[PDB]
């Protein structure tokens, strides 16, 4: 665990394209969307949605959930080699999948909906959850070992009407799985004190802005609160799903999140989907109840719109932003690696960066200044004894399929 | 700072289908919007986010964006569609809203009509006030666009020229005027002055001489 | 329906200051980003400045930064533009413009577009003071017709009015729209096409009236003697 700890404008990062080993075929009017990436213990999980036509309004063609091994492909660069792919029969009904690795399998928790994205149709969505277990090293003659699908029926939600997985990847603790999740709570039941919304140095802010922006709109029936979905494998019997709400310290609207293992401890990231646009990440103080020691990070934010653009800090009623997580690679110096979008109000210009709380040590663009890019997911790991990070980046091809790309970036030990 | 480039003029006949261009470097990396501006009115959005159509806008107005050029094609074009069309994007390298120069869409409800040109030299009263103004009057041309070039003898002059925008006359044809402002010494220093009006590829020329 | 009503335009010398207002109705004013878009005469529109619904963020074009201020009173549903140290190139029609997007999206392909626009308010930055015209004759000497006229030169502001023989002559009269010169003064000509037969038997006088300066000039247009 040696990395360069000195800032430099030199380009010491050499990103490698590693999408060659994944089944992301390119065609005329095929769009690949809703991606997922997880990397754990030399294995990985991946998913996307193949659409025909519009990337946002198009018809669903195929959803894939696949796992496999991350291996040195032959030139000391890691790459993802799929071993086990599952395909659901109705690809338009599967939403918000989240993968967690545990003892030889990847557990992907998905939402089932026939009304579209539950976030954008909260009241019409009838809560329906399921789980698909994929073995990272398949066996012949094994029955349900390679693939197992289970519908979830025992759900403990607490005070929330509905719960749902909400993020790319989760973490295991012993034999209990934890998934990034969100609880739908009606506004009427939401306990929040206006005096707590920090407008002190915000001349144009109003006390009500925090409470209003906990839903996708001010008059939304529900507010969204992020949290965890808990599944204890040692219990057995009929599976029980348990929602754990996140603590109210630095509370923002429920947004896609990630809880992950780094150097032996759980770390959390939450997408900034409203007015608090500085990156939200940090070590988990307690898993249950869920409390995060958010970093006071002053250098990384996310693109928004005109009401809460990049670097906005003062409370407004806005539902804007992108998911751009970061991965802690050094807890002693609290250094992280991730891709951010270098644009104030549009999703473009992706830049892979290694940074502390108040300083970007080094970084490198992943495309041209103008290239469109939305979601990015970064997971880091050891390959032999070398530190690598793998970054999934949604990228738009001006010429052509608009699809995710995969980059491997080696983190230098020296400067 | 980002630059949007549009063709200055586009012509069709009534009910013909027209195509207007908005060019920018890698303009597929940006969301393009289109506005229509009829004379004497404020602009009106007809396309937003490359291809989306605002409610209240006829379906014949369609937008698309690819590579280095966005296109606003209008089918079943009509005399009401004669307006200026502007494309517009957001430049995230400058945090600026950028407009194109505009495209005059002309649909011709009239056969081509060449302008009548009359050239007036400076009068003696104005000359006695130590001033000199050449008056070139352009009338009865359709469609309503001309280009005026002045010449001192056979040599071009481009300073001291002011030309008006065309205005529609009461007979639905157009009129314009151009003024060449000269000092008395540069009026007398040449043998002849000419105003050349070019309308639809053809040029009409009128000449005046300082020596009466 | 959504209405945007601009006011405050007028005439001002370079280096002066004007304040524009825009009255908004038909929508919740504080939830939308508002902008000023200007159009110089004979050119396309140019984005000047914008402001978020709360006013927490203000945005300016480089050509305008440091001189103009965008602000907004949400209790009055009013958008403002304080233009200071005005230059001649600021002369234009200034529009109120409302962000046209409504809905819930996390990101927008085009985060700034306008629907609708106001009808605009005109701003003229000019050094021109009120001046009466100098009226010069355009002597006649094309078929069987002659062209004679009057040159109404270096006047400000518009309009002027031209008649021939105290309104007795209306046929064949063509009064051309004025040109705006470097100086900021206007010039126009009016020409009558007459039979050359009538040059020796009918008199032609143009009547030029410029009410702003209370100027009335009558000019007899006679054939020159070469
Ligand atoms: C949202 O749910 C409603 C059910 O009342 C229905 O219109 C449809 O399933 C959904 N609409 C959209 C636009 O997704
Ligand atoms: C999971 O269940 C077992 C009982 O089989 C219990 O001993 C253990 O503490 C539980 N773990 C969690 C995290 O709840
Ligand atoms: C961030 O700052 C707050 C307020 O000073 C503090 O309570 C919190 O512990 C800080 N977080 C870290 C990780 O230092
Ligand atoms: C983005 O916003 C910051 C302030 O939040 C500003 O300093 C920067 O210039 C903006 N970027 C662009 C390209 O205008
Ligand atoms: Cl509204
Ligand atoms: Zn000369």
């Amino acid at each position: 665990n040696q990395i360069c700890l000195q800032k430099t404008t030199s380009t010491i990062l050499k990103p490698r394209l590693i999408s060659y080993t994944l089944p992301i075929n390119t065609r005329e009017g095929v769009c690949i969307t809703d991606p997922l990436l997880a990397v754990d213990n030399g294995f990985f999980a991946y998913s996307h949605l193949e659409k025909i036509g519009s990337c946002t309004r198009g018809i669903a063609k195929q959803r894939i959930i696949g796992v496999g091994e991350v291996l040195d492909r032959g030139d000391k660069v890691p790459s993802m080699f799929m071993t086990n792919v599952w395909t659901p029969p109705n690809p338009s009904t599967i939403h918000h999948c989240s993968s967690t690795y545990h003892e030889d399998f990847y557990y992907t928790l998905c939402a089932v909906s026939h009304v579209g994205d539950p976030i954008l149709n909260s009241t019409s969505w009838t809560e329906s959850l399921s789980l698909i277990r994929l073995a990272v090293r398949p066996k012949s003659d094994s029955g349900d070992y390679n693939q197992k699908y289970i519908a979830i029926t025992k759900v403990e939600r607490g005070k929330y009407d509905k719960v749902m997985p909400y993020g790319p990847s989760g973490i295991k603790q012993g034999d209990t799985l934890y998934f990034p999740a969100v609880g739908f709570l009606p506004r009427t039941e939401f306990q929040y004190n206006d005096s707590n919304c920090p407008i002190i140095h915000c001349k144009y802010s109003k006390a009500e802005n925090c409470r209003l922006s906990m839903g996708v709109n001010s008059k939304s029936h529900y507010i969204l609160r992020s949290g965890l979905l808990k599944y204890n494998l040692s219990l057995g019997g009929d599976i029980i799903l348990q929602f754990i709400e996140i603590a109210d310290n630095r509370l923002t609207i429920g947004s896609p999140s990630k809880i992950y293992n780094s150097l032996g401890q759980p770390v959390f990231y939450q997408a900034s989907y409203s007015w608090d646009t500085m990156i939200k990440l940090g070590d988990v103080d307690t898993v249950d109840p869920l409390r995060v020691q958010w970093r006071n990070n002053s250098v990384i934010s996310r693109p928004g719109q005109s009401q809460c653009p990049r670097f906005n800090v003062c409370p407004e009623v806005c539902w804007e932003g992108t998911y751009n997580d970061a991965f802690l690679i050094d807890r002693l110096n609290w250094v992280s690696a991730g891709v951010y979008l270098n644009s104030n109000q549009t999703a473009e210009n992706p830049v892979f960066a290694v940074f502390k709380d108040n300083e970007i040590l080094y970084q490198v663009p992943l495309a041209e200044d103008d290239t469109n890019a939305q979601k990015t997911i970064t997971d880091c790991f050891l390959l032999e004894n070398v530190i690598w990070c793998i970054s999934l980046v949604e990228i738009y091809d001006t010429g052509d399929v608009i699809r995710p790309k995969l980059f491997a970036v080696k983190i230098p030990a020296q400067c | 700072s980002y630059v949007l480039t549009q063709p200055p003029s586009v012509s069709v006949a009534p009910g013909q289908t027209a195509r207007i261009s908005c060019g920018g470097n890698n303009i597929g990396n940006k969301g393009v919007h289109w506005y229509q501006q009829k004379p004497g009115q404020a602009p009106v959005v007809v396309v937003y986010d490359d291809s989306d159509r605002p409610s209240g806008i006829p379906e014949r107005f369609s937008g698309s964006n690819s590579g280095n050029t966005a296109t606003l094609t209008i089918s079943r074009v009509e005399a009401g569609d004669e307006a200026d069309y502007y494309c517009q994007v957001w430049d995230s390298s400058s945090d600026h809203v950028v407009f194109g120069g505009g495209t005059k869409l002309t649909v011709l409800g009239q056969p081509k009509a060449n302008p009548t040109v009359t050239l007036f030299p400076p009068s003696s009263e104005e000359l006695q006030a130590n001033k000199a103004t050449l008056v070139c009057l352009i009338s009865d041309f359709y469609p309503g666009a001309v280009t005026v070039a002045w010449k001192a003898d056979g040599s071009p002059v481009k300073a001291g020229v002011e030309t008006t925008k065309p205005s529609k006359q009461s007979n639905n044809k157009y009129a314009a005027s151009s003024y060449l402002s000269l000092t008395p010494e540069q009026w007398k220093s040449h043998r002849s002055y000419s105003c050349q009006v070019t309308h639809e590829g053809s040029t009409v020329e009128k000449t005046v001489a300082p020596t009466e | 329906e959504v209405q945007l009503l601009e006011s405050g335009g007028g005439l001002i010398q370079p280096g002066g200051s004007l304040r524009l207002s825009c009255a908004a109705s038909g929508f919740t004013f504080s939830r939308f980003t508002m902008s000023w878009v200007r159009q110089p005469p004979g050119k396309g529109p140019e984005w000047v400045s914008g402001i978020s619904g709360s006013g927490g963020h203000t945005y300016y074009a480089d050509s305008v930064k440091g001189r103009f201020t965008i602000s907004r009173d949400n209790s009055k549903n009013t958008l403002y533009l304080q233009m200071n140290s005005l230059k001649a190139e600021d002369t234009a029609v200034y529009y109120c413009a409302k962000d046209g997007f409504v809905g819930q999206q996390l990101m927008r392909r085009g985060p700034w577009w306008f629907d609708p626009w106001g009808q605009g308010t005109l701003v003229t930055v000019s050094s021109a003071s009120t001046k009466g015209p100098s009226v010069f004759p355009l002597a006649p000497s094309s078929g069987g017709t002659a062209a004679l006229g009057c040159l109404v030169k270096d006047y400000f502001p518009e309009p002027v009015t031209v008649s021939w023989n105290s309104g007795a002559l209306t046929s064949g009269v063509h009064t051309f729209p004025a040109v705006l010169q470097s100086s900021g003064l206007y010039s126009l000509s009016s020409v009558v096409t007459v039979p050359s037969s009538s040059l020796g038997t009918q008199t032609y006088i143009c009547n030029v009236n410029h009410k702003p300066s209370n100027t009335k000039v009558d000019k007899k247009v006679e054939p020159k003697s070469c």
